[PDB]
């Protein structure tokens, strides 16, 4: 179990990483954040992917 | 041809590689055993002016075991091993893993890790009827074991695929340093244009606006309404053909890119 | 502090006028100082609980020109206007619902409310302009800007008619110099003395 | 980098105005009556290249 | 040091002034001229410690008019302004948490504020400015600088009505002198008496 | 040890330069100075590679 | 090691339900009746297990449980 908690979290940048990659390929692009400041705008957001 | 490959392709990225080829005694079937040493993991001999590397007097070769291996690797010293310098990029990488995160709560059972330094040295002998290999693998503290080498060749395992060698300092690097350099002014000039197309830079008169706080919040904002005194020119939108200019110094510099088969000879003779 | 520092200016260029007159000008001259420099500032700690559209409190010989900056219980706080959250908040009104406060709107003069309600420590950052009756400026003003407010009381002075104070042209002259510097100074919020820079915010 | 030729009572204070120039989000401030010309000369970077 | 070696100069365009009032528009002209040419420089050491606004000590003849640097514990320090704070670095004046300081902001006229607080030493190298009451001006305003400051103080006098110094003419002409003098002397800053080139910040 | 501290010592110039090299290979090409320096512009640094 | 063999251990959690990881292994299916990770597979697993911000959820759910499986290597230093 230690050896365990030491590989995952040893390895959770880049597994952050790579969800966030998996995530951008099927066409979510977009931070939450952003995502918020261009509905203040009124600007429904768009991916090109 | 895996590990010549990726030997060849760490002799394109940085100075050198390093492709070992020896033979071993374990319960591996295979006994001559030909493997990749990253060039982070080995340190060689700088005096060396021949091709061949017959003039390179020593290769020290630090390696990253854990305990348990170590201690199975040599017998009969296995308390030297117990009780126990390097570059700052193994050391970074060892340094990295032993890290985990910044701030981390480590449980009590913990890989522990030692640093054995194998070493191959030349020395003269002069036989009466000349150069003997020795192998030399030694801890931080003390070496394990000293002898000769049995192997009938009198050069190191270890066999250097050089790339582009420095003139003055006899020192390899890799193909990328020119590359490297057009490549930080190529960001360099991105950046700065998109910054140009981002924020106006803007030169008013002195009375131009009530309120230069939210003046200045509000000039980049595509839907921001600006007011401005009668007489008191503001003039927005100051230096904006930078950015076709720094964008064409971008293009010039990938173009120049392009122009630094027959040039890359070298590293594949 | 008193304004009589003030007064040997006027004194020198408008020789005789009364000192209540002459107080009433420096304080109206220090007044439109203040809204275009903006450099007086105060804060003050106040309690605001259940739909509460609490006043802020100055000191008494002043008042709250502007908000630079709000705070309710540690949170740097959003200013909106009030339009703005009919468009974006619905029910801003009619909602009793209690919740973390995210936005500000000042629906009157120096009241301040949060769309979101909450009984908690508000601490409000705000520039502060003398009142139209305040028997003692501010230290700023008084001690290191004398002679701007005093080149703006003068104006007002000189403007009065049918006396031997009357003169058109220093009057002029003496409003010119006035918006002169008050456009010189109106920097020195960004600036301040420590020549902090002023650089335009950049939308990507 | 910015070149410039102005009036001798173009900028109130030089200091600020000659670190702020080559920002491109600076705010810089200039006297009414005093002419301020950036981009004295630009054409030689097209000649140098 | 003393502003009679000013006065003659008065007395020669405005016949027989007043002391005090001659004195007070030199004062003035002063105050000007070293809000325009800068040239006034004075070293300040003070401790400054545990969450305190500690203002800058001057000469009792002086004004902190501008801050040249600060040096914090041997530190060079970089000044922004109390709104970049706001939006980069976030409770700024709740936090308590000591720390070495990075940030130089002026909340109020003459206090200085860091963004993390700490006890040491604070060197302050800024511009002075005489004060709206001093006695003695400064050897660079008298000795070398006497003109300016006199053209300055002349047109001050002249525009002074219903007396005998009254003289449009010469006030505008003293005027202009005055005005062409400190912008020549405007970048005396930065050159100096060496002849120190001014070249722009570059960029890239 | 004397010859292999010796060693590190001498070839650590190029050993900090290959390994710069290998970093901005794989897209990592922004200095940490530089990178706050845009972070606090508020635009996201980009590596073209 | 290109080859990997300097790999010491591989961990493999795998989220199964309790009728099926029961009877994958006998003999202690209590241990199994009575029962980390990465954001990832625990993200997908609650996911499917929150169904939506609010809901109803009746008495009858599936019981998932994760089971680990870790392939380690440790040195024999057979004497041969």
């Amino acid at each position: 179990r230690s050896y365990l908690h030491q590989e995952l979290d040893r390895q959770a940048e880049n597994r952050f990483q790579m969800a966030v990659d998996e995530d951008y390929y099927d066409s979510i692009q977009w931070t939450e954040a952003d995502a918020q400041v261009l509905k203040e705008r009124g600007q429904a957001p768009l991916v090109f992917n | 041809p895996f590990h010549r490959s990726r030997s060849f392709e760490d002799t394109v990225k940085v100075g050198l590689g390093w492709i070992e080829d020896s033979y071993d005694d374990s319960t591996d079937g295979e006994p001559i055993y030909s493997r990749y040493e990253s060039w982070r993991n080995v340190i060689f001999d700088s005096a060396s002016t021949e091709l061949d590397g017959t003039d390179m007097r020593y290769i020290f070769r630090p390696k990253w075991l854990d305990v348990d291996v170590a201690c199975a690797l040599v017998p009969d010293r296995a308390d030297e091993i117990k009780k126990a310098d390097g570059d700052e990029a193994m050391d970074w990488a060892e340094f990295d893993r032993d890290t985990y995160s910044q701030s981390r709560t480590v449980s009590t059972h913990k890989r522990q890790r030692v640093r054995l330094i194998e070493c191959w040295y030349r020395k003269p002998m002069r036989a009466t009827k000349t150069m003997r290999v020795r192998v030399a693998i030694f801890t931080s503290r003390d070496l394990l074991f000293e002898g000769a080498s049995p192997f009938r060749h009198n050069r190191f395992s270890l066999t250097p695929i050089w790339g582009f060698r420095r003139g003055r300092d006899n020192l390899p690097y890799g193909v990328i340093r020119w590359m490297r350099d057009i490549q930080d002014d190529i960001n360099k000039r991105a950046s700065k244009a998109l910054y140009i197309l981002s924020s106006n830079k803007v030169v008013m008169d002195e009375g131009a606006v009530e309120d230069i706080e939210e003046f200045r919040e509000e000039v980049a904002r595509p839907d921001a309404v600006l007011v401005k005194k009668p007489g008191k020119q503001i003039e927005l939108n100051v230096d904006r053909e930078l950015a076709a200019a720094h964008m064409d110094m971008m293009s010039r510099d990938i173009q120049m890119l392009q122009q630094v088969t027959v040039a890359t000879n070298k590293l594949f003779d | 502090k008193p304004l009589d520092v003030f007064m040997p200016i006027i004194h020198r260029f408008a020789p005789g006028c009364p000192e209540p007159t002459a107080f009433a000008a420096i304080r109206e001259a220090a007044i439109k100082f203040c809204e275009r420099t903006r450099l007086w500032r105060c804060d003050d700690e106040f309690n605001v609980g259940a739909d509460e559209c609490a006043e802020v409190a100055v000191p008494y010989g002043a008042a709250l020109y502007e908000m630079e900056l709000v705070q309710f219980n540690g949170r740097n706080m959003r200013p909106v206007s009030t339009q703005w959250l009919d468009e974006q908040v619905p029910d801003w009104r009619t909602t009793t619902q209690s919740g973390q406060a995210q936005y500000v709107t000042q629906q009157s003069e120096d009241t301040l409310t949060f769309v979101p309600a909450e009984a908690g420590s508000v601490r409000v950052y705000g520039l502060l302009k003398p009142t139209l009756d305040a028997d003692s400026l501010p230290d700023l003003l008084a001690d290191t800007y004398r002679k701007t407010i005093a080149d703006g009381a003068l104006s007002e002075l000189l403007i009065i008619p049918g006396k031997a104070w009357m003169s058109a042209d220093l009057a002029v002259f003496f409003g010119t110099r006035f918006d002169r510097e008050l456009d010189r100074l109106s920097t020195k919020t960004i600036k301040g003395q420590q020549r902090a820079p002023v650089r335009t915010r950049a939308q990507f």
